[PDB]
C-alpha cells in the first residue's frame, strides 16, 4: 500500500484528516551509505529493545 | 443583540465568549465577518482559541444536577466540552472553515493558544485565525480551589 | 541437550512434530551436529537470547546433582555459587 | 540519526470547520476543503507537477549556493584583517575563523535546506492549482491514485457514515481519480468500539 | 472477557447500568425520628435548613 | 459609524443565519482556492461566476 | 490531549463532593485535560519541550497530529508526543443517550 | 458593584458561600410515613432501595 | 491589504515543561529556555546580528 | 506559464527575506529565541519595556 487516508469528524465542526506514506518512499530520498549506515543502528536498537 | 434562543440553550461563558469575538473583530475594523472572503478564502479563517476548564455551568448539569433529577436541558453535554465555544463563533459569525484548534493550559491557556496562532499562520494554514481564552467561575470549581 | 531442547521448543510453532534430538547420545560429537541443526533454525543464529530462555539457562546451570559449571554465567548473589564450587 | 524506526511518513494533515448552522452534533463536509483546487484551463499544465522540472531547479539553484558559500569562504580571508584590528590589537586569525568560517558552513547549510524544502517538500504552499492532498503526496512523486485505504471516522450513526463517504467520494472525485480505482473502506470502530476522545 | 461486551460494573467502581442511581427531590410531611449526630454537622443542618 | 449605531441599538452581534455560498455551492468553493465572495443588495454572499471562474488566474 | 479527560474526577468534584463522599482533596488537579502530559512530563521525560493540548473532542487525536507538525515544521521541538486519551464512565454515558 | 468584590449569589443561580449546599449520607432508624408518588417513581424507588 | 488596524506584532512565542516533580501545582523555570544560548568564545561574534 | 513563472519567483524572494530577516535565527545555538526575535526588527534584549 502506497498510502493511507484517516479523516475523523468531531462535534461543533471540527473535523480532521491525516495521510500517511509508506515509510519506503521517504528512503528512497537519501544516499546509499546513509540507508545503510542508518540500517545498522536500527538492528542495533532493535535487539536492545527486545 | 444576542437573539435570545441562544441565551437559553448555551452555557453562560459562550455568551462571554460571543459578546468578546463580536467587538474584537469591531477593534479590528470589521463590520462583518464576511468581509475577510474577499481577500481570503474561507477554508483559511480558523480559530485557536480555547478555555481551561469552560463549561463548568455545563458540567454541573451533567454531573452534579442530573444525579439529583432538577429539570435540564437534554443536550447539555454539547456545551460541557472545550471547543464548544470556537463552534458557536464559527456556527453564528464566520461560518468558515478554516483550522478549528483548541488548546487547554487552563492557567496560561491563552498565551499557547497564540502559539498556535502562529505555528498555524506561518505554516500557512490560515491567514486569519480567531485566538484568545475564556473561563467561567462557578460553585464547585471554586470549592476545589480552596481545598 | 537439555538446552537445545528448550531453543528448538523455542523456534516452533504448533508443530507436533520430530525433534532433531530425540537421544542426547548424539551429542556425543556436537561440533558438526549442531552446526548442520542450525539450518533447521536459520534465525536463532541472529535472534538473541530471550529472557525466559535465559534465566532457564541458569536454572540449568545450577541444576542439583549436576556437575558445577566450568565458567561463570553471571554476576549475583551466587557469584562465589559459581566460582568456588 | 538516533537509529529508530520509522513507522510512517506522515505527509499531510489539516482540520477545518464546516458551515454556519444551529445544531453542533451535526457534521459537514468542510474537511473537504483540503482538495480544492483551480480547473479554469489545463492549456498550459503546471511544469511544477513534474519531478524532474523541479529537479533541476533546485539543482541550480544548489550550484548557486555553493558558489555562494566558496566565495564567502574567500570574503572571510579580508573580512578578518578588516574587522581585527578594531575589535582587539592581537589578531586571533586562527579562533576567529574557525569561528566565522564555520558560522558560514551553518548559514549555508540553511539556505541549502530552504532551497530543498522550496522546491520538494512544500513547494506547493502557495499555489491554488495544486490542491494540497495532491501536493502532499506529489512531493514523493505520489499520484493522487495511490491513497490506498481511507480509514473511515465510521461512527455507526446515520448522518456520519454518508457525510464522510460523501466528502471521500467528491475529493476524490474533484481530484480526478482514476475512475473506477476505489479507496478501501477500514472501519475500526466495529471492532473497538468508538473512544470518544 | 475482551471487547464490546456489556458493561461489567467492577470496571466502574459498582456502575450497574440496570441500576442507574439517582436522587429525587422529595418534601418530608411528617418529622421524622430524631437521631443523633455530630456538634458541627447538627450546626451545619440546622444553618442550612 | 457601526459602533455608534449598535452601541445605541443593542445591535452590536447580528447572529449570521445563512452562510456566504448556498447549499448547491457549499461544495464548490470547498475546492476552489480562488473563489471568493462578491457583494450585492448590500449582502456579502457567495455565487456562481466567482467559484471555478476563468480570469481568477491571470 | 483528550477529549474530555478526567471525567472520573470531574465526578468527584461535582457529584461525590455534594454528597460529602470521601474525597482525595486535590482532585480538581486531575480533572483537567493537559495534567495528563503533565504527568507524562513529571514521570518520564522531565523535559522542557513545547507543551500543548488540543480538544477535538471527538477528532481530537487527529488535530494533535496536526499541531505536533506545525510544532516541528517551526523548528519549535524535534521530538513530540502526539496522541489521544479518553476515559468512559456513567455522566457521560447518560448524557450521551439523551 | 464592579471588579474583585464579595460574590453576589444572583450572578450565580443562589449560590451563597455562606451556605454551600451539601447532602449527608444518612442511614435511617424509623420508617417515615408512607408518601404518594408516581407509578414509574413508586417502582424506580422500589428498584433502587 | 485590508487596511485594519494593526495594534501590535506578535515577534515571539513559546511554551516549555518545567522538571520531573511529584507536584503539579508547584511551577517552575522551564519557559526560561526561550533565551538559553551559547557563550563559549566571542571573539569572533556572530556576523548574523549585524 | 508566464504568471506561474511570476508566482514561483515570489515564492523564492519571501522565502529569501523570510530566510534572513523573518527567522533567520532558527537554527543557530548563539543567538537566543527571545534575542533574535527582536533582532529582526533590529531591536535589542535592551528593548523589552
Amino acid at each position: 500500500i502506497k498510502a493511507v487516508s484517516v479523516t475523523s469528524f468531531g462535534f461543533g465542526q471540527k473535523g480532521a484528516q491525516a495521510v500517511v506514506v509508506h515509510p519506503d518512499y521517504l528512503f528512497a530520498v537519501l544516499d546509499r551509505s546513509t540507508y545503510e549506515e542508518y540500517a545498522t543502528k536500527v538492528s542495533a536498537r532493535n535487539k536492545k529493545t527486545y | 443583540g444576542i437573539p435570545e434562543d441562544t441565551i437559553s440553550q448555551v452555557d453562560p461563558i459562550t455568551l462571554y465568549v460571543l459578546v468578546a469575538t463580536v467587538e474584537a473583530l469591531l477593534s479590528a475594523g470589521i463590520t462583518d465577518p464576511y468581509e475577510f472572503y474577499k481577500y481570503v478564502h474561507v477554508s483559511e479563517v480558523g480559530n485557536c482559541s480555547g478555555s481551561g476548564m469552560g463549561g463548568v455551568s455545563a458540567l454541573r448539569g451533567m454531573f452534579k444536577d442530573r444525579y439529583a433529577d432538577k429539570p435540564v436541558q437534554n443536550d447539555i453535554l454539547q456545551e460541557s466540552f472545550i471547543n464548544t465555544m470556537s463552534a458557536w463563533v464559527n456556527m453564528l459569525l464566520l461560518s468558515s472553515s478554516g483550522p478549528i484548534k483548541t488548546p487547554v493550559g487552563a492557567c496560561a491557556t491563552a498565551v499557547e493558544s497564540v502559539d498556535i496562532g502562529i505555528e498555524t499562520i506561518l505554516s500557512g494554514k490560515a491567514k486569519v485565525v480567531l485566538v484568545g481564552g475564556y473561563d467561567d467561575f462557578q460553585e464547585e470549581g471554586s470549592y476545589e480551589f480552596a481545598n | 541437550g537439555d538446552f537445545l531442547r528448550r531453543v528448538e521448543e523455542r523456534f516452533t510453532s504448533s508443530a507436533g512434530t520430530v525433534s532433531l534430538l530425540q537421544n542426547f547420545n548424539q551429542l556425543n560429537e556436537p561440533e558438526q551436529f549442531t552446526a548442520d541443526f542450525f539450518e533447521k533454525f536459520p534465525q536463532a543464529g541472529k535472534q538473541l537470547i530471550s529472557e525466559e530462555d535465559c534465566d532457564y539457562f541458569l536454572m540449568l546451570a545450577a541444576r542439583p546433582g549436576q556437575k558445577p559449571v566450568p565458567f561463570v554465567p553471571v554476576l549475583d548473589e551466587r557469584f562465589e555459587f559459581f566460582f568456588k564450587k | 540519526k538516533m537509529g529508530v524506526p520509522i513507522h510512517a511518513v506522515l505527509a499531510m494533515t489539516a482540520t477545518a470547520t464546516d458551515k454556519i448552522g444551529r445544531s453542533v452534533p451535526a457534521p459537514g463536509k468542510g474537511i473537504l476543503t483540503t482538495a480544492r483546487e483551480h480547473h479554469g484551463n489545463l492549456k498550459y499544465p503546471s511544469p511544477l507537477l513534474n519531478i524532474e522540472y523541479r529537479k533541476r531547479q533546485l539543482n541550480k539553484r544548489l550550484e548557486q549556493i555553493k558558489s555562494w558559500e566558496e566565495t564567502e569562504l574567500s570574503y572571510l580571508q579580508e573580512e578578518a584583517e578588516l574587522a581585527k584590528e578594531e575589535f582587539g590589537d592581537e589578531f586571533s586569525m586562527h579562533e576567529f575563523l574557525k569561528e566565522r568560517t564555520e558560522e558560514v558552513y551553518r548559514e549555508s547549510k540553511r539556505q541549502v535546506s530552504d532551497a530543498k524544502k522550496q522546491w520538494g517538500n512544500s513547494f506547493y504552499k502557495s499555489d491554488p492549482r495544486i490542491a494540497p492532498l495532491r501536493g502532499a503526496l506529489a512531493a514523493f512523486n505520489l499520484t493522487i491514485d495511490d491513497i490506498g485505504v481511507a480509514s473511515f471516522h465510521g461512527t455507526s450513526t446515520v448522518a456520519n457514515d454518508k457525510n464522510e463517504s460523501a466528502t471521500i467520494n467528491n475529493m476524490m472525485k474533484h481530484l480526478g481519480r482514476s475512475e473506477g480505482n476505489p479507496v478501501f473502506g477500514v472501519f475500526q470502530k466495529y471492532l473497538t468500539g468508538h473512544p470518544k476522545g | 472477557h475482551s471487547g464490546i461486551r456489556l458493561i461489567e460494573p467492577e470496571l466502574f467502581n459498582g456502575y450497574d447500568p440496570k441500576k442507574k442511581q439517582m436522587i429525587q427531590e422529595v418534601v418530608v410531611q411528617h418529622d421524622l425520628e430524631p437521631f443523633e449526630c455530630s456538634k458541627e454537622t447538627a450546626e451545619q443542618y440546622k444553618h442550612e435548613h | 459609524r457601526y459602533m455608534h449605531n449598535a452601541i445605541t441599538r443593542n445591535t452590536m452581534f447580528v447572529a449570521k443565519d445563512k452562510a456566504p455560498y448556498s447549499d448547491e455551492l457549499e461544495q464548490p468553493v470547498y475546492l476552489d482556492p480562488l473563489a471568493r465572495v462578491e457583494e450585492n443588495k448590500k449582502k456579502l454572499v457567495f455565487s456562481d461566476k466567482t467559484i471555478q471562474s476563468s480570469q481568477s488566474y491571470v
